[PDB]
């Protein structure tokens, strides 16, 4: 948790000196991510950590000081393409860049001189302290983003080349969220083209992991559709990556009962089908397949051995 | 047995001189004394506590009250300064005051200053070379701010109530701890010199008020 604040470190230290009984208590209180609890009087001039940090932000100039807080809703650990933040500022990409070279001179955020791509980030401390200082305007911002991507880029209409996409793949799907707009959520999560492509560079992995964080945002009576679509998807894993990425419409129609995800599919069909592409419907799902929960391809090369970890969380 | 020249010296620091009715505590004043003695050199603070009334200054008097540790432990002189409770504008003249009295030569200008830290300057100075091994003693103390303006790196003991006081503070840090309690013998004792009488003599009475 201290991640190397060594301001951090005497000022848990220092508080332990007094009390060594309670040890876990502020390892919850940490694991909590407030700092408000945490304080010494101490050779060095504040409180608390969040007090150093408070005093950094109050400088910036008017103008700057308010777009620090848009600042506030980027990830712990998340190195964004500049453009992102363009799109969000809705100014010119010569001018942002500038201000956050501003800020990193401010030491509030960290530069990354990757090629002509910057990437800025955050410490763990850093990113803590927003949400501690900004918490209520960030859900009302969560909604302001989005808005503005849809003023220009629309999902489907975002492309592969694009340097800031991946980024919309891999964290869009987090804006809404927080957005709390769940009718919105649907807009773009469930789309299965979404699907298509975010498989196509993403890999199958990241939307698992996304649906879980969707299963609370939503509904639960679409936490079914949710739990259809996970069925679907135990049945890519193991052959869906290769490559000849087979026309899923078509190996798609092949799930049991209905749910959303099937009556999806059965139309998607029935429009294909008056153009041509003569797909061959399947009559007997009931009667066949006892479907396993997951499967995985790690290696184009024949497997020789795998193991659980001992904590069970990987293999 | 007080030495002729340990007066000298302590009236040149103006420590008081201990109350006529008083009682040693040997081993209190053994500890801080030797404690006393650790920073032999390089900064270090000392803080004494105890709930009001506990004999922590006596102590405080009594412990360099003694030729040996200060004798050769401290060439420099001891000085001690009553702090007292004090409003910023209050700590400033005490700050002054220790000026003048320090700089008994008068060398350095006769001019004050108007700011605690250029004071701060003036202590640190004449502490590192008007008296290199001198040691300074505090009475009370209420608040942080006040040691900061005393932290000169130069060896200061604080003796008081709160010993929250010393957290501003850098350097090595000892607290002796008075309880108030003393001892039925001592009390006596006291009691004795208090009203002049062999112990025994004393009557009945005495040794239940003591309780
Ligand atoms: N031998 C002795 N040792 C300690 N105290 C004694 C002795 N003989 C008499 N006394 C009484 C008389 C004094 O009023 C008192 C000593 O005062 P002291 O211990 O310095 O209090 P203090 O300065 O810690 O109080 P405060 O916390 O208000 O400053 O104890
Ligand atoms: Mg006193």
């Amino acid at each position: 948790e201290c991640k190397g604040s060594p301001l951090v470190v005497s000022l848990i230290g220092a508080l332990l000196r007094d009390f060594p009984n309670r040890w876990e208590y502020y390892l919850k209180q940490l694991q909590n991510k407030q700092f408000k609890r945490i304080r010494k009087s101490s050779s060095y001039d504040y409180e608390a950590l969040d007090e150093a940090m408070s005093i950094s932000v109050e400088m910036l100039r008017e103008d700057i000081k308010d777009y620090y807080t848009d600042l506030s809703i980027l990830q712990k650990d998340v190195k964004v393409p500049t453009k992102v933040l363009c799109i969000l500022w809705d100014m010119e990409t010569e001018e942002v860049e500038d201000i956050l070279q501003e800020f990193v001179n401010k030491s509030l955020l960290f530069c990354d001189r990757n090629g002509k791509s910057f990437r800025y980030y955050l410490h763990d401390l850093q990113v803590d302290f927003l949400t501690e200082k900004n918490c209520s305007q960030l859900q009302d911002l969560h909604k302001k983003i989005i808005t503005q991507f849809q003023r220009y880029h629309q999902p489907h209409t975002l492309s592969p080349d694009q340097e800031d996409c991946m980024y919309w793949y891999n964290f869009l799907a987090y804006h809404m969220a927080s957005a709390k707009m769940h009718k919105e959520l649907c807009a773009l999560m469930f789309s299965l083209d979404w699907i298509k492509a975010k498989t196509e560079l993403v890999g199958p992995a990241h939307l698992i992991h996304e649906f879980v964080e969707y299963r609370h945002i939503l509904d639960e009576k679409d936490c079914a559709v949710s739990e259809n679509f996970q069925e679907f998807l135990s049945l890519n894993g193991h052959l869906l990556g290769r490559q000849p990425f087979p026309n899923i419409v078509q190996l798609g129609l092949c799930e049991p009962e209905t749910s959303e995800v099937y009556q999806q599919a059965k139309l998607q069909a029935k429009q294909e089908v008056d153009n041509g592409m003569l797909y061959l419907e399947w009559i007997n799902k009931k009667n066949i397949t006892n479907l396993s929960r997951l499967v995985v391809r790690p290696h184009t090369d024949a497997v020789y051995h795998a193991c659980f970890s001992e904590d069970g969380q990987r293999i | 047995g007080i030495t002729s020249y340990v007066r000298t010296v302590l009236c040149e620091g103006g420590v008081p001189q201990r109350p006529v009715v008083f009682v040693t505590r040997k081993k209190l004043v053994n500890a801080i004394q030797q404690k006393l003695s650790k920073l032999k050199g390089e900064p270090g603070w000392v803080t004494i506590h105890g709930m009001a009334g506990c004999g922590k200054s006596v102590l405080a008097a009594e412990a360099v009250r003694d030729h040996s540790l200060l004798e050769g432990c401290f060439p420099g002189g001891v000085h001690w300064v009553s702090v007292g409770k004090q409003d910023k504008s209050g700590l400033l003249m005490k700050l002054q005051n220790l000026c003048t009295r320090l700089d008994q030569d008068e060398s350095f200008s006769q001019r004050l200053p108007l700011n605690i830290e250029e004071a701060k300057d003036r202590l640190r100075i004449l502490m590192l070379r008007k008296h290199p091994r001198s040691l300074l003693i505090l009475d009370d103390v209420w608040d942080s701010w006040v040691l900061k303006a005393f932290d000169s790196q130069c060896q200061i003991l604080l003796t008081t109530r709160d010993k929250s006081v010393t957290d501003s503070v850098m350097g090595p840090k000892y607290v002796v701890p008075v309880e108030s309690s003393l001892g039925k013998e001592k009390g006596l004792e006291i009691l004795s010199l208090f009203v002049n009488m062999k112990k025994a003599d004393l009557p009945e009475q005495a040794h239940s008020i003591i309780k």
